[PDB]
């Protein structure tokens, strides 16, 4: 431990040493880059740090003008400014990229080469502190328990842990009680009365004998987005994707008529493929039991939920019969009742019971015989 | 055994982390005993009753404005049109289980965070605590009044409600879109297009939640920092010198002092915030810029500056065919407020001329001359708070409509003037009391 | 100040003309 | 400083002196609160500390059970629930708060009635440090500065200096590029060109000869149709509140209709107020430079929207023939046409024009002379 | 949306016992419901990253 | 000057927090030069810039799931229904100038 006046008289070698030393580290290796002065060499490596950091200042400088006058608006598809818009993002990151790395690239230079190359050891004194820190830690903490008269005063020590419980309970359940909710709390009206909303869908009659057409997405956002289909709209080996409608549904141009309509569209378990058997493989369909009068001749209609984890199985391949579910690959057999065949599936997808009405619009017959979508715990 | 299973876990912990020597200086930090001092606590710990119950608003509100019909239980409101913000306000208070309680232990606790920082405050300011070494943590504080003063004004109007959405017609977007040159280029760049927009709530509702509140909690764990390394102040008495602490040590008198306190504050705010009804938003109805009512009920947090707007008189300057309106001067007073209160140490200083170290709080008679002018910035910040409920106060005298403003004009340079020679007097009053 | 574009008038106001409507689509 | 044979040693009292003048904590006085055990008074006050803890746990036991048993349900005025659901967020309030609140009392009077006092003077190393950290981490300050031979390479210092620049004025101009929008681009279509928002509002023509109705609200406006109103639907001394509507608009029954009315109605310029004074008061009547033919007999129309800062003034005393604004209590002389007589207003509201069509409705002669709302830099 | 309703709706949903409750306090009902994206958007520039920046 | 104002600074610190033995320390930790021991820093280094990306990103995003019909410049999803998510998301990437360049560098970082 030096005195003033020593340390006055200490040149920065060795202050830094003593430093060092105070915190325990050792540089065991401390050399410049060039000893040699007046070297060629120098001087190169000298300018090829530069040249690095002033390809960083370019850049930087190219991104501040490109960001302010390279035409950055969408342009449509075919018109004249669309392959300069979309090089718009592409010179952002090109310039923004390149200057920031160049910076990085000159700073890496710059240690490597000029920042003098160094060895240092640093002792650890990791593990167990020195058993002065430890005994009086210890006696600190063991003095305030022992001195607090806690303890020995047990009303006062289960008073204060049945309160911090029982508050601690209450304010939990305070705090989650409001995100709780009950799965089964019949709110869908029905035919039958409220039911829960895993039981129902849009396909559930709201009173008995409500007629709820298989309506087509017409693909236009409002003004009819939803029509009434025909079974003659469909051939052999076609597929088409129909949805609950009813006529107090309306075309949408009212705003109370495309809420309703919005909701059709947005049902989980209301889409459903229709399929037309072909009328020389109609020998090989296999009925499921209570489901053998669910077709209208060669018309089949089946939910397009997928079974296992709900995505909408829609790659119907007209010849195999299969039903392929693109999220993990489930298939299904569209002539054995939708009965699964390949992959993580172990349950047939629902089938709708389809009929005609007196104008020959394809109706549903019926609601499903089973709940759609994903099982769940309560289910069967 | 408990003591051979703590035993155990001490050992293990001292074994690979070796923290014995910080802990036991961590736990033998001397803290001054004083009243006054408690008053950064309720601050702090208001703050993270904020924290906590803001997470849990965050989880039922659609900060959206997009038009909806309201379809819930409120019978008055039924079939109204309103927006995303507006109707989770009112799905909190009526369909979730607790939302209304969250709600306003939300609002209470904001009111308690903000009168909690004006009364540390000026425990600050009197008792000269901003002094050398302590000027830097007087900054750090001056940034969080002003961040806790637009945190809560942006949480007040995140409903989106009648009231909420008229203030920030008249004051964010009314004042801002008049400020010299840039004022429209700052309307069209925070309200991304016109008053209201459809990017309002949705911006708003970013910075309050999240970019502020970061702000605010880097400031103060900077702040806490300041104060845990640069050992608290103390006053005067026996046995406080200049180069010590005398109080208790944190084991273990003052951090179940500290924790029974946070307890006493959690505990007067959950009482307000069950009692007593706060804000009451379906009153009023969602915010149309045709609808504006008379009746309102503004926080005391955010009020001085509308006060500050009644009682200017309209002077407005028309340079070259251009328009310098009223709502200017409100815009730079508080730039010259915000810019004084910030370095007021530094002026300080400089006219005392005393740049000396201090650890030794002074007392508030001992300096007649700050005594006074803080009692008369207190003074006037409470007319320019009772400035703006001039409705109610009209109706009682009954002299005149328009007198009740000329009151305020007139008493803004009278009443202060008084403040301050009463508060000068009654300090060298009180210097020679025992002398 | 005084708003420059805003000043009392002394003329007497005439009654103005009926509405037409010229429909531009 | 003691060796581990005076630590074995050592007891728990000594311990924390050793710990604490280590720390150069000197704890001076340090008193047990009761110097008897056994007395009545040390009991009572332990039976008085939990009472208060046990009360924290009887409230918190309260708010799990009000929390799940009791009417929570909103309920409307004037119905059997509805005095139970005003007591439901109160009882929320007061058994959690009142819960913390007596655990909270009870640990300040544990802690000043049998935590012992103690006061204990530290000693503060405030000020510079003591001249041998100072100099050390000087050196090694310096040391890296200058052994890293920075200082002499100006190419080096200056390309970073530009680099750094650059590529900072390029990101923070990026960053906050996409928040700076023009004010006064043209994009409302308007009789003449494209003008900017604030030139502009709901009574602005789109085309020559633009008929524009002042249409009232059958109910909220922009929720319900606008109608058309005639001179004979004003009292004298009445206030009507009129919006911009055109023929094309529709009355909201269709989508498209419903948007183009919420538009009108989500105007910040759009309101203006119609008032028609007596017959008895026209002499008492100053007209404006420009607006001396706007009324039509003695209707006026001034918009709503207070010059100061654009709150809607509402309030309008028929007596004095003042308008008065809700916000910061401004009122405006509907005689002298309608400027500012107090409050901090400075500018008169906006006139405009009014007529009849062949019809009879009421329409607007034309667009306002001036900007409507707060005033701004650009204006006038 | 494809990902969301498999993994976060039909996997929470399969959850014996206390799947389905799982899933109606997180959508606040059935899938999606309303309150799915503020909630998760709540979580992602608050909450998560508030967390991992502790850890952190 | 530089060397000065440094100076003055250094000693205005020092005598207001003293922080000179603990900075000093800082200063002389030693840190293994492996390149093994950089791939922790690639994690923390994303994180910042992720955290600088997603607060740009909270200033367009409105996260809602009421249902809209597009207005945006976009011609292909021109009247088709959406959300305020997908809305505010296509505006961010088409409407908002280097939108489309946070949002890309936001998700590959
Ligand atoms: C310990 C774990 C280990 C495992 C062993 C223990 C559990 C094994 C023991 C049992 C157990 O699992 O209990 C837990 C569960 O409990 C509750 O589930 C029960 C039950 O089990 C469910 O199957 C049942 O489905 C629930 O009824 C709902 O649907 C009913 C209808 O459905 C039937 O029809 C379905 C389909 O067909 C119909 O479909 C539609 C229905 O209308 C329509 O289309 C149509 O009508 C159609 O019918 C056709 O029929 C014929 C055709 O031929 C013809 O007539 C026609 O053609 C017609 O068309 C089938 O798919 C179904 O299977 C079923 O058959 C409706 O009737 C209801 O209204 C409602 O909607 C029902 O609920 P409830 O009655 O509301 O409540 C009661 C109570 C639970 O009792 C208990 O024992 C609780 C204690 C034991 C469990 C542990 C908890 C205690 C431990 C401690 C707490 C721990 C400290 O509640 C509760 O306290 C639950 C609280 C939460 C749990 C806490 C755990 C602790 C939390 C922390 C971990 C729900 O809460 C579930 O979420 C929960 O998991
Ligand atoms: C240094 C500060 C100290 C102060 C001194 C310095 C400044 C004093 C010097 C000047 C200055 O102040 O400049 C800054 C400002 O610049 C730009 O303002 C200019 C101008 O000043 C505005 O008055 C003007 O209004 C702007 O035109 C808009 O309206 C025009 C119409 O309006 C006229 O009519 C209005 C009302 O009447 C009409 O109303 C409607 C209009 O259609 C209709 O209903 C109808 O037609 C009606 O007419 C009737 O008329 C007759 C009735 O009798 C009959 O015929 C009929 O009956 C008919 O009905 C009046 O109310 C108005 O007053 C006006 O007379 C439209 O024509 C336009 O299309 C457009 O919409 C215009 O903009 P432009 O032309 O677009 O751009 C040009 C350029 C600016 O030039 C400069 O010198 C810039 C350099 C100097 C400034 C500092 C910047 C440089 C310093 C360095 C950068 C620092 C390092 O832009 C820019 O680079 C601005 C960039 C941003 C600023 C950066 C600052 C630095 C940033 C960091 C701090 C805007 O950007 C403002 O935001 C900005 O503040
Ligand atoms: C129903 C519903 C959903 C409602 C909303 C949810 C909601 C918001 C719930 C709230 C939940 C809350 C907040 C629970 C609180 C529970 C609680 C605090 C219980 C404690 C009860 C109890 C047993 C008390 C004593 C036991 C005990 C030892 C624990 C307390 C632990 C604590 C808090 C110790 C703090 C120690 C400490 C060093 C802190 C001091 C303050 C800090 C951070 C430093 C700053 C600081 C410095 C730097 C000074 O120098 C100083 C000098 C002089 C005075 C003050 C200070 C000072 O505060
Ligand atoms: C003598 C000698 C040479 C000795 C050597 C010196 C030495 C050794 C050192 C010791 C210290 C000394 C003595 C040296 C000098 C130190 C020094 C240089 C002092 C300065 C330091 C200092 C004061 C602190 C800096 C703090 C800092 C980071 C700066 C903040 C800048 C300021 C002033 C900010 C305030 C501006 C502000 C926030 C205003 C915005 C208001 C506006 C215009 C918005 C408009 C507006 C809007 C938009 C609303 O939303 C609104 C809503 C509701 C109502 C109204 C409004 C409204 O008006
Ligand atoms: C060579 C010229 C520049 C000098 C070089 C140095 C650059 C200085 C920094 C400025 C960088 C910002 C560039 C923004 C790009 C640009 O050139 O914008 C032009 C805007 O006019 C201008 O030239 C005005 C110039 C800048 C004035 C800035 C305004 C003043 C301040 C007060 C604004 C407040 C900001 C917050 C900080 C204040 C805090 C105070 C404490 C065109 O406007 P426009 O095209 O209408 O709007 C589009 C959207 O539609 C589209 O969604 C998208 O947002 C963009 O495309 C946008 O431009
Ligand atoms: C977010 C608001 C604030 C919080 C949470 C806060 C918190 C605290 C806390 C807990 C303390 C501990 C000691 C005490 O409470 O007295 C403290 C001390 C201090 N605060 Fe504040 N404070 C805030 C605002 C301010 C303001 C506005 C100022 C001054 C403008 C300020 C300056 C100080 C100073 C100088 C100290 C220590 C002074 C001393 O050592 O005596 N703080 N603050
Ligand atoms: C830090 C200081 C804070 C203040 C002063 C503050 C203040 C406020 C106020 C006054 C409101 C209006 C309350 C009402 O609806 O009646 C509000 C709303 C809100 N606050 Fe905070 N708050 C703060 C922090 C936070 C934080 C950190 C969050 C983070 C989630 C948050 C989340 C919210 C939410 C979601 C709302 C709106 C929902 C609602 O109005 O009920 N707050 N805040
Ligand atoms: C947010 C992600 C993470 C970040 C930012 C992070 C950051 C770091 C950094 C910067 C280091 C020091 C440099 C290094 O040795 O590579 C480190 C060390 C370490 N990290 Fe991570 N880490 C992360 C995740 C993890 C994970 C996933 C593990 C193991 C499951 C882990 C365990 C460790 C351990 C044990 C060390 C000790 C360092 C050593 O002894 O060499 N970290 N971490
Ligand atoms: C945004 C800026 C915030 C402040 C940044 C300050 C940066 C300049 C530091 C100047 C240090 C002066 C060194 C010196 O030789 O003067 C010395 C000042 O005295 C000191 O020892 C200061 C100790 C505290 C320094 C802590 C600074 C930590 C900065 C870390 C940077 C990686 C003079 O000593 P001397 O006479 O040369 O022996
Ligand atoms: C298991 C799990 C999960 O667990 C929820 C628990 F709590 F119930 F356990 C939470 C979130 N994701 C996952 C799996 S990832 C995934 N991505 C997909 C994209 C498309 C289709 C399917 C996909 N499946
Ligand atoms: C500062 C107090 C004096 C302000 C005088 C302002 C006069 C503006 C007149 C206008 O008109
Ligand atoms: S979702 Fe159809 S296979 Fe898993
Ligand atoms: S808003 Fe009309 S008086 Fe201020």
């Amino acid at each position: 431990q030096p005195t003033d006046a020593e340390l006055a008289e200490m040149s920065r070698e060795e202050l830094v040493k003593l430093g060092g030393k105070i915190d325990g580290v050792e540089t065991i290796f401390k050399e410049p880059r060039w000893p040699v002065p007046g070297t060629k060499a120098e001087k190169r490596t000298e300018r090829l740090v530069a040249y690095w950091l002033m390809l960083g200042g370019l850049s930087g400088l190219a991104l501040l003008l490109v960001f302010l006058f390279w035409p950055w608006e969408y342009q449509p598809f075919g018109s004249e400014g669309e392959f300069l818009y979309s090089l718009a993002t592409p010179l952002y990151g090109l310039t923004f990229g390149l200057s920031i790395l160049s910076i990085g690239i000159g700073a890496v230079l710059f240690q490597k080469k000029f920042i003098p190359e160094e060895i240092s050891v640093q002792d650890r004194h990791d593990g167990r502190s020195p058993e002065v820190h430890r005994k009086t830690v210890a006696a600190n903490l063991t003095d305030a328990l022992e001195g607090s008269t806690l303890k020995r005063r047990k009303v006062i020590g289960l008073s204060l842990g049945i309160g911090l419980g029982a508050f601690g309970a209450g304010t939990l359940v305070a705090f989650i009680g409001g995100l709780i909710k009950n799965p089964w709390k019949p709110v869908v009206p029905t035919a039958e009365g409220k039911k829960a909303v895993l039981w129902t869908s849009g396909w559930t009659p709201r009173f008995k004998g409500e007629t709820i057409y298989l309506a087509r997405a017409t693909g236009r956002p409002g003004e009819s987005p939803f029509v009434k289909m025909r079974p003659e709209d469909i051939d052999a080996g076609g597929m088409e994707t129909v949805f609950p409608w009813r006529e107090s549904d309306g075309d949408g141009t009212t705003v109370e008529s495309e809420h309703k309509l919005t909701e059709i569209a947005m049902g989980v378990r209301n889409p459903v493929m229709l399929i037309r058997i072909k009328p020389a493989d109609m020998h090989r369909v296999i009925k499921r039991k209570g489901q053998e009068s669910f077709n209208f001749g060669e018309l089949f209609a089946y939910t397009k939920v997928c079974s296992h984890l709900g995505c909408p199985s829609s790659l119907y391949e007209q010849q195999t019969y299969r039903i392929l579910c693109p999220c993990h690959q489930s298939q299904f057999d569209a002539l054995e009742f939708a009965k699964p065949i390949f992959g993580p599936a172990a349950r047939a997808l629902a089938q709708l019971p389809i009929t005609i009405d007196e104008d020959g619009y394809l109706v549903a017959n019926g609601d499903f015989v089973e709940p759609v979508g994903p099982a769940f715990w309560e289910r069967k | 055994d408990f003591a051979k299973l703590a035993a155990a876990q001490g050992d293990a912990i001292d074994s690979r982390y070796h923290p014995s020597a910080a802990v036991r200086r961590q736990l033998n930090k001397v803290f001054p005993t004083h009243w006054s001092f408690l008053l950064g606590e309720i601050a702090l710990y208001s703050f993270i009753i904020l924290l906590l119950t803001g997470v849990w608003l965050t989880l039922f509100f659609d900060p959206s404005m997009a038009h909806v019909t309201y379809d819930g239980v409120y019978q008055p409101l039924r079939g109204v049109q309103m927006s995303r913000a507006y109707e989770t306000a009112l799905d909190i208070s009526f369909e979730v289980r607790g939302g209304l309680f969250v709600r306003q232990v939300h609002h209470w606790a904001a009111l308690m965070f903000a009168a909690s920082i004006m009364v540390h405050l000026a425990r600050i300011f009197f008792t000269g605590a901003f002094r050398r070494p302590r000027e830097a943590n007087w900054v750090i504080g001056s940034l969080l009044l002003i961040l806790a003063m637009f945190e809560g004004f942006f949480g007040y109007s995140l409903p989106d409600d009648l009231l909420s959405g008229t203030g920030i017609r008249a004051a964010l977007s009314g004042i801002t879109m008049g400020i010299p040159v840039i004022g429209t280029w700052m309307h069209w760049a925070l309200f991304g297009g016109d008053f209201p927009g459809e990017i309002l709530i949705p911006r708003l509702y970013a910075l309050h939640i999240l970019l502020i509140p970061g702000i605010i909690l880097a400031l103060i764990g900077a702040h806490l920092a300041l104060v845990w390394f640069q050992k608290h102040t103390q006053f005067p008495g026996p046995g406080r010198t200049e180069t010590n602490v005398v109080g208790v040590r944190v084991m273990p008198v003052f951090a179940v002092k500290s924790g029974a306190f946070f307890a006493m504050i959690t505990g007067v705010l959950g009482l307000m915030g069950g009692l007593l009804t706060i804000n009451p938003i379906w009153n009023l109805g969602p915010y149309k810029p045709s609808q504006v009512s008379a009746g309102s009920q503004p926080d005391f947090y955010m009020m001085w500056t509308d006060g500050l707007i009644r009682l200017w008189p309209a002077w407005e300057f028309y340079p070259f065919g251009h328009t310098i309106p009223q709502g200017v001067w409100v815009a730079v007073g508080m730039g010259l407020v915000f810019a004084l209160l910030i370095a007021y140490p530094f002026i300080e200083k400089k006219v005392t001329g005393d740049d000396a170290h201090h650890n030794l709080l002074q007392r508030p008679r001992d300096v007649p001359v700050r005594t006074a002018i803080g009692s008369m910035a207190i003074a006037l910040y409470l007319l320019l708070t009772f400035a703006c409920m001039n409705d109610i106060i009209a109706l009682k005298f009954h002299i005149s409509l328009n007198a009740t403003t000329w009151i305020g004009r007139i008493g803004m340079v009278v009443l202060p003037a008084i403040v301050y020679f009463v508060a000068y007097r009654w300090a060298i009053s009180l210097q020679r009391s025992d002398r | 100040c005084s708003p420059p574009g805003e000043t009392a008038s002394s003329e007497p106001g005439t009654t103005p003309a009926i509405w037409t409507g010229s429909p531009s689509p």
